[PDB]
């Protein structure tokens, strides 16, 4: 029932840009929210945006705050994720990923919903 | 209910050796509940692991914890001269209840040292009140397991005898031990030869100490 | 940083009662559990009673259940263990210790004694060298200290002059209730008859000072 | 004004069996702040009847629980949150106060329970469970267990055994 649907990612070189996509399908209502996990290489899934749906709240960790921009076009019921001035510290699988909450989390477990990976590389 | 039972008895090591203490469980048991003590004479019991392998805030690094489900173990990798003491290991955590182990006592190492035996009759003050008791000392021996049986008569005496054992001496590592038999008056003029026997690895033969009642 | 500090122990007949103090420092007492844990002379470490901060769940042992009860103040910041129908068995060094699995800082350890006796001083004795039983050229004498109560005896040799080569072993308690320890000394053969020896008992509880010379015989 | 220092402010918190109740917004990236039924925008233009405040402590890997709808050790036998809760819960990692700094056994949870807790019920109760066939009467042995186990807080293990502090608030 509930979809995630995702993608956006690519090869880039340090400083570049990168334009993730989370396309949330058979919700009902606007009272869910979004967060972004990225999972390093041997690291664990780790929150770095988050966004509550209903309140238009975005939050980021402090390592990708002034970089990362979370946002959400109405339309096509799609979250984006704008990195900006990438470095080779953000290369990572990025997951989106959803709950029936107004919120945010740390916890992976505390999301029902998923979406299949994108892969985000850095390098020159 | 859980008992621990903690292996050797005595652990008798040398300053700088490696140490080796056991504790075994009846039960399989997460290894998140298991702590080890220290105890030396006088004082308080000092902790020394938590968790089976979590060295409490002081501890120096040469004593480590390991195992797990029913084995469990404390390690000094280098005896000094102040870890010589007693340790328990503790089944906590689980219930209110702490469930203690018996104690290894790590005690100095040495040569063999045959027991030097000597033997007392009752003073003739003690024995204007009725009392006669005579004892036999058993004077700087290593190791500690030692065996002393008395004889009345050449009768094998039980159930009227006590031992003392002193601490392990800090100068020769040596032990010493009283026993001391308890007889009333009457039963002391009854017989004549009063011996104690003493059988320790240090002596090739068990030795005898004897005197007959009235002698000089 | 923070330590405990007990009180309170000492002797008493069967049948009687005796209230334990355990004062704590250096932490917020109001939110740590504690422990009573005794130990038996010459034995292991056995568990009393707790004294849980959650709830307020008061736990016994089944060999004191019912007649001991375990409270505390936090603001005095001061447990305490009521002890009634006290017994024979219950003597043992009680020590204070927090919950905090397993515990982290213990207590000093207070000595309860159990006994139906008075406060007696001892007999003693002679144990005196033989003029045959020289071991390797070596006399054994010494003290037997014998029925007193309650603990301790301090036994000296020559007013502290003579102390090498002196033992002197744990007092043992008889089937009458009153302790008795020997107390030795080795020394050469060919000074018993040149070298006095005299050891000094001292028993502080029924005030009583003994000089005895120990002779050959 | 509400006390909302004294709960998170506290300097320790009860267990999660024996979680506290006190009867009664920009935060930081290290707080776990979920919402359900409600918005946090909107809570400065709400007036409520009664406004609950729960306070325990949990391991990283149970925080999960802490939602309506979820199962498991915790939700089941010690803090359960009804289907139609309206409140938000809040988290975070206290391992330097509740660790081996401190070294705070003040933080339990419950193992054993014959059925699941209602929602907002809390069960104190320490007697033998019995998970066998033969009665208990209160004696710890083969089928027969006491229903409280301990927390083994370490400094060693990673955020999924580290003490969190959750403040969970119900509004009426």
């Amino acid at each position: 029932q509930v979809q995630l649907v995702e993608s956006g990612g690519g090869l880039v070189q340090p400083g570049g840009s990168l334009r993730l996509s989370c396309a949330a399908s058979g919700f009902t209502n606007d009272f869910y929210s979004i967060a972004w996990f990225r999972q390093a290489p041997g690291k664990e899934r780790e929150g770095v945006s988050w966004l509550s749906v209903s309140d238009n709240t975005p939050t980021y960790v402090d390592s990708v705050k002034d970089r990362f921009t979370i946002s959400r076009h109405n339309a096509n019921n799609t979250v984006y994720l704008q990195m900006n001035m990438l470095k080779p510290e953000d290369t990572a699988i990025y997951y989106c990923a959803a709950g029936r909450f107004a919120g945010r989390d740390t916890w992976p477990s505390s999301y029902d919903y998923w979406g299949q990976g994108t892969q985000v590389t850095v390098s020159s | 209910a859980i008992r621990m039972t903690q292996s050797p008895g005595t652990l008798s090591l040398s300053p700088g050796e490696r140490a080796t203490l056991s504790c075994r469980a009846s039960q399989s048991i997460s290894s998140s509940f298991l702590a080890w003590y220290q105890q030396k004479p006088g004082q308080a019991p000092r902790l020394l692991i938590y968790g089976a392998s979590s060295r409490a805030t002081g501890i120096p690094d040469r004593f480590s914890g390991s195992g797990s489900g029913t084995d469990f173990t404390l390690t000094i990798s280098r005896l000094e001269p102040e870890d010589f003491a007693v340790y328990y290991c503790q089944q906590y955590g689980t219930s209110p209840r702490l469930t203690f182990g018996g104690g290894t006592k790590v005690d100095i190492k040495r040569t063999v040292a045959a027991p030097s035996v000597f033997i007392f009759p009752p003073s003739d003050e003690q024995l204007k009140s009725g009392t006669a008791s005579v004892v036999c000392l058993l004077n700087n021996f290593y190791p500690r397991e030692a065996k002393v049986q008395w004889k009345v008569d050449n009768a094998l005496q039980s159930g009227n005898s006590q031992e003392s054992v002193t601490e392990q001496d800090s100068k020769d590592s040596t032990y010493s031990l009283s026993s001391t038999l308890t007889l009333s008056k009457a039963d002391y003029e009854k017989h004549k030869v009063y011996a104690c026997e003493v059988t320790h690895q240090g002596l090739s033969s068990p030795v005898t100490k004897s005197f007959n009642r009235g002698e000089c | 940083e923070v330590q405990l500090v007990e009180s309170g122990g000492g002797v008493v007949q069967p049948g009687r009662s005796l209230r334990l103090s355990c004062a704590a420092s250096g932490f917020t007492f109001s939110n740590y559990g504690m422990h009573w844990v005794r130990q038996a002379p010459g034995k292991g470490l056995e568990w009393v009673a707790v004294y849980w901060y959650d709830g307020g769940n008061k736990f016994y042992a089944d060999s004191v259940k019912g007649r001991f009860t375990i409270s505390r103040d936090n603001s005095k910041n001061t447990l305490y263990l009521q002890m009634n129908s006290l017994r024979v068995e219950d003597t043992a060094v009680y020590y204070c210790a927090r919950d905090t699995a397993p515990p982290d800082y213990w207590g000093q350890g207070t000595l309860v004694t159990v006994s139906s006796a008075s406060t007696k001083g001892p007999s003693v004795f002679p144990l005196a060298p033989s003029s045959k039983s020289t071991s390797g050229g070596t006399a054994a004498l010494g003290c037997l200290v014998k029925d007193y109560f309650p603990e301790p005896v301090t036994v000296s040799w020559n007013s502290g002059a003579l102390t090498s080569g002196v033992h002197t072993f744990p007092a043992v308690l008889q089937s009458s209730g009153l302790y008795s320890l020997s107390s030795v000394v080795t020394v050469p053969s060919s000074s018993l008859g040149t070298q006095t020896y005299i050891c000094n008992v001292n028993h502080k509880p029924s005030n009583t000072k003994v000089d005895k010379r120990v002779e050959p015989k | 004004l509400c006390p909302f220092d004294e709960v998170f402010n506290a300097t320790r918190f009860a267990s999660v069996y024996a979680w506290n109740r006190k009867r009664i917004y920009n935060l930081a990236p290290f707080f776990t702040f979920k919402c359900y039924g409600v918005s946090p925008t909107k809570l400065n233009d709400l007036c409520f009847t009664n406004v609950y405040a729960d306070s325990f402590v949990i391991r990283g890997d149970e925080v999960r629980q802490i939602a309506p709808g979820q199962t498991g050790n915790i939700a089941d036998y010690n803090y359960k949150l009804p289907d139609d809760f309206t409140g938000c819960v809040i988290a975070w990692n206290s391992n330097k106060l509740d660790s081996k700094v401190s070294g705070n056994y003040n933080y339990l949870y419950r193992l054993f329970r014959k059925s699941n807790l209602k929602p907002f019920e809390r069960d104190i109760s320490t007697e033998i469970y019995q998970a066998g066939n033969k009665p208990c009467n209160g004696v710890a042995g083969f089928n027969c267990y006491f229903p409280l186990r301990s927390y083994s807080f370490r400094p060693t293990y990673g955020v999924g055994h580290q003490p969190y502090r959750v403040v969970v608030l119900s509004f009426e």
